């Protein structure tokens, strides 16, 4: 709503049922390889 | 696939589709 | 990455993993001809599914469980009935005659038969894991290829793998009711050879889950599918912190030191709080402080033994789903204020806690509620020891006569391995004792 | 000028990092995707400090995020600010520590502080003349307190006299979320002590009861107990970044509140918070800031001040007061609890004001304090570890890596050295 | 064959995260240095010369196959805290009965750490 | 340019070339009766005046029957009537027919037509001979060509492709006899011999393929892929380059030791690829599980020596390091001393073609696998065992004493591979 | 005035010098027709030091490809830039080399030798000044170890006084190509440490990881670990062909560089490579070159360079900058770390600076680097090779090509004297 951004006013979106995870930094042949991401939690 | 009715695991073990849970 | 590879091994591990790869694919977008639907999505989507699934280069996803059993009849329902395109063909391996409840027939004669194949499947689908976690063991102690194979299995993991983490999971022996008669000689050998070999041994028994479904769900005459539902949804209350989004996050590798103190007591009692039905479910509420303390009645418990009968060693709460963490924190410290509920004095701390976001889902056609809140509880007690003491009796009464070992004898075993894990057993039962009194 | 390096270790430490480059980007006017959108020129001046210049006007945070498993900065990334760190500070390994200390700090620690040594090297010789370094860990956990131990030990070998600061997480005293959480909490401080110039010690029940009593939040959540640790964070490195009437930077408050070297524990707190129905009911005036700063329910740490004595404290204030008010409540909060302070220092206070205060409030002030109090922290982690180390508890999952027992007695030795150094002031 | 070291490449070389999640072959860390030539000590067809001695470790390498592993194979980790002082002597006598476990391609390498009571 | 000449002895031969040479013409535009509706096809065909591109092969056989299959059938008028080489009664399971009383009377025509064969060659780079171990004219008659091809074309590159005698299937009863002398008289005037048996590629039939009871034609098919996989470098793009020549100078390290394994990397049903990912490192490891090889023996019960890895398709480089940097970790996989460098990698870019009526898939990638292994030795003493079984007594030698053949030929045929065997117990023992 | 011959042995230096040729003529605004239709004026100036002119407005490369079989020039005459070449200097013979050192340089590369060089003194005849040659090659194949080293041999005989460098792809420590290369490596470095002038070892690993940690390609290619090293070989060669502030040609590197005539084995490098996601998160200044050149995961010859010490380190930049923070940044690597650089040296880093960079790109910088951390290159290989040799391991296909046992104790002979005298070298107070 505009509000400042201080501890406590914060508002949780209650209707939201998922919370899948990606894995963005994943590995390949010996390397430690880093993903740009696409899609947040929950795959929206 | 008669088994949905003759054996324990047809019957517990069939698809039935899901449902979409939150109502508009 | 956070990769898991299930094993499941006897007629009670195959028709567990039904239910719990039923429940996977549930999770997750996958249906049982192996592919998501639609695209639905612009370039890269959710990999959520890396947990338990491999994916190839078109957009199917395949197991990452072996089945295995010595009889050809229970797998060949998975060949056939409605995930059969989901499964990899050789990821179901198959005998021609099984153990026939015999400990020495599944470890000596056709344990030895089958267990390079697994062990290839194994490597095999353990080359896909870009970072693997443990292996899962599912099986029964009462068979002879879930208490033979399985410890043939665990003992050559051990010897091929060195230290990865094997979280096995078990059927005990129930007290009263059983199947078979010569149940308590492989219960007794498969806890001799695997005392070691197990990091920690997660168990439940089907008496008291029996129980459960009586009182708790409105079910008369229950079967064994309702059992390997629930067992299915502990198994995914336990590894969901791999895959969802949580504030605080528990991997395969923190239940071996947070539940076994002692080189030998690693036989948790698992626990699932909010059991109930959806006509019990429109009156009550499902709070975190309500069903912690569900957790620790003793008719909710999973195992059929008496937690007032011990000591509560220590604890591993996997809460989940729309838990506040200072509600989780107020039901431990009121847990931790009662005279029936007691814990040993080398553990001050106790438990160990988890938070996970994701609610349980909905199997259609199941029991359980929609519920927001879920509780899978770890307990390491030292009230098991009055189970052990029933299966030594029961051990006792046919070996004094030896009695059913003319099948064990006589095919490719010694005598000798009897009195030496007649002699484990006896061990373990004073560590128990041991461990269970107050340094006052 | 005078910069930050940024390090995070462990699942906490990512969690509350977040919180504190959200609450920092926030107070530099930084956007999600990078860019700059602040409306005053004193919100660029002084970025440098904790940002590194890139190219378009963008500027990226000087953190290095490590974790031996990369579950949780694969959530971190996910949020509404994590696109902004550099690709190539994240460190992670393939089996993490499972609340080990001895995995975290021996076996698995070891095949990857290289590869942290060297993100920290980049960021620390491309600087024009670096401050100090700042940690966010947990003591209870195995790669967050192992990992983290290791990284101040073989950062302190490489930079011998700059700033070295941890805002850990020590365990709480009724409720514990590990099991082993005394051993990992004993070997940590055991090098805490011997190896870190400051460290803030943060209790999450503390945190608990600050949002349930004074802010009056009905269901919290892990996030708005972090805004607090990065409100606590973002208060002490205000005179780096904005101007002030009297500045004082970390080695000011250093050299003002470690009388000795053994003795730098210290217990946060954040003055101005309010319930939900009481903000129409206060006057913004500096004696309610001092009074609320002082109190025993807003400590950050499970352990009022009335055990012990104030060998020192600190009070950082942000916004425009004047000087006169500030000093004369310093004294007379001095002077109407003689007990409670110690007879051989004349001034136990150390003041610093800063004008811009955090956006949306008039004026905040920041409590540092170094009391006698902490050594009851220290005694029930000690009673706790004899408990279990007398019978042996878990010994074998510690001693399963080669950590000989010796170990744990020097640790504690070094514990009750510490609590026996702290009675000795009292 | 000898697993050389890629001296500042070895760490995506390392076998665990080369997807090989089982027990791998150690790697040479150093090379040592020779000077000078080499003297020929096996004539044609690979036979080694008379003067020159041999390896008791039989060739066609040493694998242990499944019918010839034995039963009651040793513990893995075999830790020894927290335990009689008798029965650590037990666990150690246990892992010292097969020596042919211990000395194959394939098989245990188990680490004593700890001490007992 | 880049042009070799099979020459196909035996029954076995003629019905290995049938599918090979189906597998060469299909992979170009070859048509069936010699029409195409690009001169890629100079590896293996030559054009003539009439638009006409003719094998570079000789198919001889010293029985009628099936060459005269092949001159019925469908690729009648692709072959050049004078290619088909025929005897009129052939050895009929005797080493010392084919050597000294039958095949002595075909043997210069062969030649006559092998030189008009070689007078089209710009490059030569060498013959490929395809024949079995247990057959009469397959053992003698291949033994006799080898003895003055290496005379007369000097030091050129030899193939030969042989079927190997299985542990338990065997067809001939006399066949130990024809193995061991074939051995001995081919020990010197060969370069490198890519070994198969018949039942390995029966039990992968059984395993990989869905096929119960396979025939003979489901073999050819492999061993045509294998064939093909091994000079696909001389016909198409590759970013690693191998001729024939690289063979003899990486798997075969002693004069005597010349006997490789093969092995085909994917090998699975058209149902099963769906249900999997073929990628390289998935690929590469199978090449070496006991359970893919195409000889009867377990290597993991000895010691490598020699692996040469044939790619193709769409691979990446870094792929290929990778994956074989993963199998030199493996305890399993245990190479020799003085061997420590391992591997030789060739990597192409066409991938395998597909044949109408086979049982393969279509892959996207494949591997060919040489390795020169040392538990062959299981099958050398084998046979030697097998041999000691029937000469001790003097069994089925009248047959052999009657046809030109002096009865000490077995002696000194049996102590050479004494002396083979020893050769190759003595390469396993380090220092 | 300052002409180069370029030498093409073997299929990886084809492979090689069929994109070389195309970052050369991208430069230069070539056609793949042979024509020029560039932009600026300076592409001209110095075009003849790679170029010849031809009636008709086109421009051909003073290339001779030598190839012991006409397999790879099947593909490189079909490739993007095959066209270009003249056809007369395409030499090649009738039969392979088969990875065979003995027969890429005794039996079967005689007959091809003197029509290479008639090749080669017609493309060093028509030179006016000519400055030297080049020669990209293998050291773990046939015809670019044997027939390369031959080339190089009796090219020094006839041409004493020109500079002559090789870019030799020397050995993979983890996993080889090629079964027998410890033979063709130890006999062809015994070549080459008494005949050239510059060696350039690269590996292929450390382009691979070049290739996945800086650049972060998923899927390499052989045509990009050919682009990193065309990038080098293009990058020691810009003082001749475009000005600068401070010019370096190859002959004031060589005098620079090497101390000692038989200590000429360097480390390639490339400053400004970074990945395509993090173009956002970087600034491109002469610190972050400086940064980038001297780390150690920036080397292509796979070789630690902390574990010894720097002789002498070159620094060819080419862009718009100042000469200030140039050096001054070169100053500050040295007085950093001051172990892995030689006491007795007191400035061990050559400075050059171009102004014109590569196209598309602010800055570039190529480093040349001679460190005492190249002897276990020479270590590995001489231990592989006494692993080998002493069994007869696979020398019958060496004894039976005319050779001898002596040369292979030759070349043992004198690569254990490189690593002893870079040894003594490294501990030297
Ligand atoms: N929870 C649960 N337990 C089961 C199920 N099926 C069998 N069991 C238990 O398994 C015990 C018998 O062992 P099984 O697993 O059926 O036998 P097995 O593994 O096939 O071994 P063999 O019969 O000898 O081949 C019974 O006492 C049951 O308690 C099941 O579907 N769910
Ligand atoms: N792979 C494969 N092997 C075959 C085929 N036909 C025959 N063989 C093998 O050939 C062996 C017998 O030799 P043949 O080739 O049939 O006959 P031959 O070599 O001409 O000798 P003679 O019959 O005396 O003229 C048998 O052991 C088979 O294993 C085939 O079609 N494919
Ligand atoms: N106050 C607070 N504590 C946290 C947070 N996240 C984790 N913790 C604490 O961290 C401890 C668990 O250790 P953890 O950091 O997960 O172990 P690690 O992942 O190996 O570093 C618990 O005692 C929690 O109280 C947070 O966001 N806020
Ligand atoms: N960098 C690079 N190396 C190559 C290329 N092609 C082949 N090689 C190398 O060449 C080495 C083998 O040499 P080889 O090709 O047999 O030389 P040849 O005798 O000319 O055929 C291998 O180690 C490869 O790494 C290429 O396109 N680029
Ligand atoms: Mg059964
Ligand atoms: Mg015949």
């Amino acid at each position: 709503h505009g509000l400042p951004f201080l501890p406590g006013t914060s508002f949780k979106d209650l209707t939201k049922t998922a919370f899948h995870r990606s894995q963005t930094l994943g590995y390949r042949n010996g390397y430690a390889v880093v993903r740009r991401p696409t899609v947040g939690i929950g795959g929206d | 696939w008669p088994n949905w009715h003759l054996t324990s695991s047809g019957v517990a073990h069939h698809f039935i589709p899901p449902v979409s849970f939150p109502p508009p | 990455m956070r990769e898991c590879i299930s094993i499941h091994v006897g007629q009670a591990g195959v028709q567990i993993g039904n239910a719990c790869w039923e429940l996977y694919c549930l999770e997750h977008g996958i249906q049982p001809d192996g592919q998501m639907p639609s695209d639905k999505t612009i370039g890269g989507g959710d990999d959520s599914f890396n947990t338990f699934f491999s994916e190839t280069g078109a957009g199917k996803h395949v197991p990452r469980a072996v089945f295995v059993d010595l009889e050809p009849t229970v797998v060949d329902e998975v060949r056939t009935g409605t995930y059969r395109q989901l499964f990899h063909p050789e990821q179901l391996i198959t005998g021609k005659e099984d153990a026939a409840n015999n400990y020495a027939r599944g470890h000596y004669t056709i344990g030895k038969e089958i267990v390079d194949l697994v062990l290839d499947r194994i490597r095999k689908l353990a080359d896909l894991c870009t970072g693997l976690q443990g292996f899962l063991i599912f099986h029964s102690f009462g068979g002879g290829t879930g208490s033979g194979f399985a410890s043939l299995l665990m003992e050559r993991l051990s010897v091929d793998y060195g230290k990865k983490s094997k979280l096995e999971f078990a059927i005990y022996p129930a007290p009263q009711v059983s199947t078979a008669v010569v149940e308590p000689y492989n219960s007794i050998l498969t806890t001799h050879t695997t005392l070691e070999h197990s990091d920690c041994a997660f168990m439940v028994d089907n008496e008291a889950i029996y129980d459960i479904c009586r009182r708790n769900l409105d079910i008369e005459r229950p079967t064994y599918t309702n059992l390997n539902r629930l067992i299915g949804q502990i198994v995914s209350s336990i590894t969901a912190s791999l895959r969802f989004d949580g504030a605080l996050n528990v991997d395969l590798t923190e239940f071996q030191t947070n539940l076994v103190p002692y080189p030998r007591i690693h036989f948790p009692l698992a626990t699932y709080a909010p059991v109930i039905s959806a006509e019990k479910a429109y009156h009550e509420q499902l709070s975190v402080a309500e069903i912690t303390n569900a957790c620790f009645e003793p008719a909710n418990q999973m195992v059929k033994c008496d937690p007032r009968h011990g000591k509560y060693m220590a604890c591993c709460m996997l809460y989940r789903g729309d838990v506040v963490p200072k509600d989780v924190n107020a039901a431990i410290a009121t847990i931790k204020t009662k005279r029936t509920i007691q814990f040993v004095d080398w553990c001050p701390t106790g438990f160990k806690v988890g938070i996970n976001y994701q609610p349980p889902t909905v199997v259609p056609g199941g029991d359980l509620a929609k519920v927001q809140r879920a509780v899978c509880m770890l307990s390491n007690t030292t009230a098991i020891a009055e189970a052990w003491a029933r299966l030594d009796h029961k051990l006792d009464l046919m070996y004094a006569k030896r009695a059913f070992v003319h099948w064990y004898v006589g095919e490719g075993m010694e005598e000798g391995e009897f009195s030496e894990a007649r002699e484990d057993l006896a061990a373990l039962e004073k560590d128990y004792e041991e461990v269970g009194v107050d340094s006052v | 000028m005078r910069e930050i390096v940024h390090l995070q270790a462990g699942q906490c430490g990512n969690q509350i990092g977040a919180k504190f480059w959200e609450v920092i980007s926030d107070e530099h006017g930084i956007d999600p995707t990078g860019t700059y959108h602040g409306d005053s020129d004193l919100q660029l001046e002084r970025i440098n400090v904790y940002y590194n210049e890139a190219t378009g006007g963008k500027y990226v945070p000087r953190a290095v995020l490590v974790d031996l498993e990369p579950g949780t900065m694969d959530s971190v990334r996910s949020g509404p600010f994590g696109q902004i760190f550099r690709p190539d500070n994240f460190v992670f390994g393939q089996s993490g520590a499972g609340n080990n200390w001895a995995k975290g700090h021996y076996t698995e620690g070891a095949e990857l502080v290289d590869s942290v040594l060297d993100v920290v090297r980049k960021e620390a010789e491309s600087c024009d003349c670096l401050q100090g370094f700042q940690l966010t860990h947990s003591l209870g956990g195995g790669t967050g307190s192992g990992m983290g131990t290791l990284l101040i030990s073989k950062i302190r070998e490489e930079y011998p006299d700059r700033i070295m600061n941890t805002f850990s997480v020590v365990p709480s005293p009724k409720v514990s979320d590990t099991v082993v959480e005394p051993y990992n909490a004993t070997l940590s401080v055991h090098q805490l002590v011997e190896n870190t110039d400051e460290t803030y010690c943060i209790d999450n029940e503390a945190l608990y009861d600050i949002c349930f009593r004074t802010l009056k939040l009905t269901t919290p959540t892990y996030g708005d107990l972090n805004h607090l640790v990065s409100a606590t964070m973002s208060g002490v490195t205000t005179c780096l970044r904005f101007p002030g009437q009297l500045n004082a930077d970390l080695r000011k408050l250093a050299v003002n509140m470690v009388p000795f070297p053994r003795l730098h524990f210290f217990m946060p707190g954040f003055a101005p918070l309010t319930s939900r129905g009481s903000q129409q009911y206060r006057a913004l005036t500096v004696p309610e800031l001092t009074q609320q700063m002082f109190d025993a329910k807003n400590m950050m740490a499970a352990c009022d001040p009335r055990h012990g004595r104030y060998l020192t404290v600190a009070a950082v204030f942000r916004g425009r007061m004047s000087m006169k008010e500030v000093d004369e409540q310093m004294l007379n909060v001095q002077n109407k609890n003689s007990s409670y302070f110690v007879e051989w220092i004349p001034n136990n206070v150390k003041t610093a004001v800063c004008d811009i205060p955090p956006r949306g409030l008039k004026m905040s002030a920041t409590f540092i304090g170094n009391s006698t109090a902490i050594q009851e922290l220290f005694k029930r982690i000690s009673e706790q570890f004899t408990a279990m180390f007398r019978r042996k508890a878990f010994l074998h999952w510690y001693t399963g890596e080669g950590m000989d027992e010796m170990e744990f007695t020097e640790a504690e030795s070094n514990m009750n050295d510490l609590v026996s150094e702290y009675q000795q002031y009292q | 064959a000898t697993n050389y070291s890629a001296n500042q490449y070895e760490k995506p070389f390392s076998p665990k995260y080369l997807q090989n999640w089982s027990l791998a072959k150690p790697t040479k860390e150093r090379i040592s240095s020779h000077e000078g030539y080499t003297q020929i000590i096996a004539n044609d067809r690979g036979h080694l010369l008379p003067s020159v001695p041999r390896s008791k470790a039989s060739p066609w390498g040493s694998f242990m196959g499944t019918w010839q592993m034995p039963l009651k194979v040793p513990p893995a980790r075999a830790t020894l805290t927290s335990r009689t002082a008798a029965g650590a002597a037990s666990l150690t006598r246990w892992i010292q009965k097969n020596p042919d476990l211990l000395k194959a391609s394939n098989g245990l390498r188990p680490e004593i750490f700890g001490k007992p009571h």
